RNA sequence: AAUUGCCGGGAGGGAAGCGGAUGGGGGCCGGCGAUGCGCCCCGGCCGUAUGCGGAACGGCUGGUCCGCCGCUCGG
RNA sequence: AGGAGGGCGCGGCGGCCGCUGCAAAACCCGGGGCGCGAGCCCGGGCGGAGCGGCCGUCGGUGCAGAUCUUGGUGGUAGUAG
């Protein structure tokens, strides 16, 4: 409940503020109503709120689309917000996709992947226009199925889909 | 449910333009309009609501009423009259007077005139007196009506003053037996 | 062209106000005539009963008489009263009249598609 | 017609209408005829805040 | 007779004027007139109300103003100007006439916009239309 | 003379018409209802059979007041049916004339069968009765239109 | 129009019709719903100044257009 | 109950602006819309000769009832007989 514009200074800002006056910056056409311009607009929207049981290497179960019930590894949060997860491909099938914050569920299981190189992956290689794909996932797997070898039990989990059965109550659950 | 009567709307009717159809009364109410609203004068606004009055709302005024009101006061001052001025035989003597009026006869205009005086249209006074500085606002005779005489309590009742409606006027028209002692009584 | 028009048009009541027992009786028409009798259900709006007209069902000023397309209509009869609506093309669609004839439609519709003026019964006859 | 008159002179036109009243003779006498209609106390400085 | 004067004799009815839906929230006006930028009935617009007043029709385009002096004159009371030129010289002219003039500097961006709609029209009148505009 | 319904095979098909006809309209319908989409030779067997007493008419509508028989067991559970002799006269006579019509053109008259029949009202005819203490009531006859398409299929 | 026949469709446990709200089925509609807009190789027009002709705005200066030239190059 | 304002619709007259044998009026339609509404606008059909809108003004100007008038038509009923 921080007041950022607690103080009139504003000044924080723009120390060396004192500044000169500003200097402001045939239409071949007359459009017969005045409709005022479309211009850039210049507000800055807040990047999205990360959950806070989200944290790299927990585990996720996948609550909709084609792989609803996958429990996959977490490894970032894209600039637009949207989680980074791999499957890995080798257990369950689940290449690398960029996931919604809903629609995911966040369990209190963990893996180290500090040793794991997530760079490339952003949303720039998600642009909607494939050998090097397989490439990438094939060496971001074996950098991560040795940590879920080194967690007993973990890849025969990984390899598991999440449902619910009979008097399972969800709100119940602690995951 | 919220206490009020009639939902606390107004009630009271007034007049927010004339009822008349006149273009050139239509021109002098959008002039009139202006100046009330970007000079924020008294008088300009007495002007206006004047300006939206009926023909018995706005009485003439006669020549001798108006050589009267402005006996002393006829220098440096124009007379304001929102209605019709009208001629008078009964005076003789009529000094200059700068007279606005939205109507002169063409008796009361040359006995202006030939006085010295000027007759004006309130399109004129406007560039003269855009507030209405050094003016005399007046009025004629609202209640000097026939119709008034039979207003007010009936004729039949006491202290009453009022005039009846009768076809005729004589002997055998409404006076006896209520208007005497010998005949009933005498209201 | 394309339509001016940007608030999204709503109404309050896509549903006639039919006439309060104009279902019973075969000579009775639908027109709505606002109920008058003494006992009258509807004029007295018992719950279940006929609805009927007031000034609260009144559509928003600045989409009112806008047709689906977003364009507000005007009837022409010939090409000098389509030439009207050049200027205000981005406003207004023309409607050829019901009586026109085919000879005189092919006039409109060509002139107007010369003025990018919107006809909205230009396939009709 | 007394008690409505005097919810007028308290501006209590309305039900769940709220108003501050300062405390004499004069207004308590008036509180007590319209008693059934009305519930009130002493606001602190919280609610009148 | 000035224009106010001339306004509210003609601004009820008129040979120009066209009145559609009656007299309820439906209607729906416009002005026929040449010398009347948008057809709209209104006195700034009026090409009847005014004693200055531009006209943008075609024929080429004819720009056509009034001369303030010649009222009484119909046979001299337009000033007519016929422009085969490209649509920024044209428009510059329009500009002149009617901005820089101070001659109904009101008008000049009812007269550009008229002007460019005028052009576009023949434009298409010499070669087709080949597009349609609903983007 | 366009009918209420097109031959949908005109070449193939045949027609027969009569207006003003003097026969109980009620009675006429239900005889039209009675062969509906019947071939041409049990139909003028089965009008016979009408005329003979042998096969009843089963009234469905216009039925109040009808005894029962037993004739009309089958296809009306209710006995409710009736020979109506002229009506069935006055179909036979269209049956005959549409069969020649077809004739003409050639279409075997085996192989034919109703494929519309239709009785509407005609304008009624005036006639009068009398009543106790002097009054008159009117005594109307209701007369009928009929329509008749043979078909091959 | 009332009212009737036929064809096709739909519903029905001592009325039906009616208001509100959805759904199922049908009948309609394409201004029912877009395909253009800014940057670049091909097609194709002229400033500045001039002679001349008409006709403007303000209250004597300055203005636009058209057709013709003779320098000019950006559209 | 009652009053008033603003509108919708019908028929003329004085004016203005139009339409129509490339199909007017009237009528029909599970056609499409506009208006809170009175109503209006368009589409398809039929029909085959006239019609509309705006301003002003005028009137034999708006129906569900009146055991209302005249005409037509039902159920009763293929019944009473
Ligand atoms: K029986
Ligand atoms: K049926
Ligand atoms: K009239
Ligand atoms: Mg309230
Ligand atoms: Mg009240
Ligand atoms: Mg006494
Ligand atoms: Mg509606
Ligand atoms: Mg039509
Ligand atoms: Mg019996
Ligand atoms: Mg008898
Ligand atoms: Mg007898
Ligand atoms: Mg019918
Ligand atoms: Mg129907
Ligand atoms: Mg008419
Ligand atoms: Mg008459
Ligand atoms: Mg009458
Ligand atoms: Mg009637
Ligand atoms: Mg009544
Ligand atoms: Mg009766
Ligand atoms: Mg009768
Ligand atoms: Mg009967
Ligand atoms: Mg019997």
């Amino acid at each position: 409940h921080t007041y950022h514009r607690r103080g009139l200074w504003a000044i924080k800002a723009k120390h060396g503020g004192a500044l000169p006056k500003a200097e402001k910056p045939e239409p071949k056409f007359y459009p017969a109503d005045d409709v005022k311009p479309r211009t850039v607009s210049t507000r800055k929207p807040h990047p999205t709120k990360l959950r806070s049981t989200i944290t790299p290497g927990t585990v996720l179960i996948l609550l909709a689309g084609r792989y609803m019930g996958k429990r996959v590894v977490f490894l970032k949060q894209l600039q637009s917000g949207l989680l980074l997860i791999t499957g890995p491909f080798k257990i369950n099938g689940v290449p690398i996709r960029r996931v919604n914050q809903a629609y995911v569920i966040a369990t209190s299981t963990k893996v180290d992947i500090s040793k794991v190189n997530v760079q490339k992956f952003d949303d720039k290689y998600f642009a909607r226009e494939p050998d090097f794909k397989k490439d990438d996932q094939k060496v971001i797997d074996a950098e991560l199925i040795k940590a879920i070898d080194a967690v007993p039990d973990l890849k025969n989990y990984l390899g598991a889909r999440f449902s619910l059965r009979d008097g399972d109550k969800p709100h119940e659950m602690t995951f | 449910g919220i206490d009020l009567v009639a939902g606390g709307r107004n009630k009271r009717t007034k007049r927010v333009a004339p009822k008349s159809d006149d273009v050139y009364l239509k021109l002098l109410v959008k002039l009139y309009r202006f100046l009330v609203r970007r000079t924020k004068s008294k008088f300009n606004a007495v002007i206006l609501k004047r300006l939206f009055m009926s023909k018995t709302n706005r009485p003439p005024l006669s020549m001798r009423r108006l050589s009267n009101f402005m006996k002393g006061k006829e220098e440096k001052n124009i007379a304001v009259v929102v209605g019709t001025i009208t001629d008078d035989m009964r005076i003789q003597e009529v000094p200059a007077m700068k007279v606005t009026a939205l109507r002169f006869t063409e008796t009361a205009r040359a006995r202006i005139i030939n006085a010295g005086g000027e007759c004006l249209t309130f399109d004129q006074l406007a560039l003269r007196a855009p507030t209405g500085e050094n003016t005399i606002l007046l009025r004629g005779p609202k209640n000097a009506r026939e119709a008034v005489r039979h207003f007010g309590k009936a004729p039949g009742v006491p202290h009453s003053h009022t005039k009846p409606y009768v076809r005729s006027k004589g002997r055998k028209f409404e006076k006896a037996r209520g208007r005497r002692n010998s005949r009933g009584f005498k209201v | 062209a394309v339509p001016l028009l940007t608030r999204k048009i709503v109404k309050k009541r896509v549903k006639h106000f039919k006439r309060a027992h104009s279902d019973r009786y075969i000579g009775l028409k639908q027109s709505w005539r606002r109920p008058k009798g003494i006992d009258s259900r509807v004029r007295r709006k018992f719950k279940g009963c006929t609805l009927m007209p007031n000034i609260g069902y009144g559509s928003d000023k600045k989409t009112r008489h806008y047709l689906p397309n977003k364009f507000k209509k005007f009837v022409v009869h010939n090409v000098s009263e389509l030439e009207l609506l050049m200027m205000h093309n981005r406003t207004y669609c023309a409607e050829i009249a019901h009586n026109v004839s085919t000879k005189k439609r092919k006039d409109i519709v060509e002139r107007a598609a010369q003025l990018d003026i919107v006809v909205t019964n230009k396939l009709a006859r | 017609p007394k008690t409505k008159k005097i919810l007028q002179l308290l501006r209590l036109r309305q039900i769940f209408n709220g108003v501050f009243l300062k405390v004499n003779k004069a207004t308590i006498n008036m509180l007590r005829r319209v008693e059934p209609y009305v519930a009130y106390g002493y606001p602190n400085l919280k609610s009148v805040r | 007779v000035p224009g106010s004067l001339v306004w509210e004799l003609v601004k009820k009815n008129n040979c120009f004027l066209i009145k559609q839906f009656g007299n309820s929230n439906a209607k729906v006006q416009f002005s026929k007139e040449p010398n009347n930028l948008y057809n709209v009935h209104s006195y700034k617009f009026s090409g009847l109300a005014n004693s200055k007043t531009v006209a943008v029709q075609p024929s080429a385009v004819v720009l056509s103003t009034t001369k303030t002096k010649k009222q009484n004159t119909p046979a001299k009371l337009q000033h007519k100007t016929l422009m085969r030129k490209e649509f920024r010289k044209m428009a510059k002219s329009v500009k002149n006439q009617v901005c820089d003039n101070y001659y109904r500097p009101d008008l000049t961006k009812p007269a550009l916009a008229r002007l460019s709609a005028v052009y576009r029209s023949l434009q298409v009148s010499k070669s087709g239309i080949k597009k349609k505009n609903r983007q | 003379v366009k009918y209420s319904t097109d031959p949908a095979n005109p070449t193939k098909s045949a027609k027969a018409m009569g207006r003003d006809l003097r026969v109980h309209f009620k009675n006429t319908r239900e005889t039209a209802f009675a062969l509906r989409k019947m071939s041409l030779n049990k139909a003028k067997r089965y009008l016979e059979d009408v005329l003979a007493h042998k096969q009843a008419i089963p009234f469905r509508r216009y039925c109040r007041g009808v005894g029962r028989t037993a004739q009309v067991k089958n296809r009306q559970p209710n006995g409710q049916g009736r020979w109506p002799a002229k009506s069935a006269k006055f179909v036979l006579d269209l049956l005959k004339n549409a069969e020649s019509n077809a004739e003409v053109k050639g279409l075997d008259v085996d192989a034919l069968y109703i494929s519309h029949i239709q009785v509407n009202q005609a304008q009624k005819q005036r006639r009068r009765t009398y009543r106790a203490h002097g009054r008159i009531n009117p005594y109307m006859s209701n007369p009928c239109h009929i329509e008749l398409i043979l078909s091959e299929k």
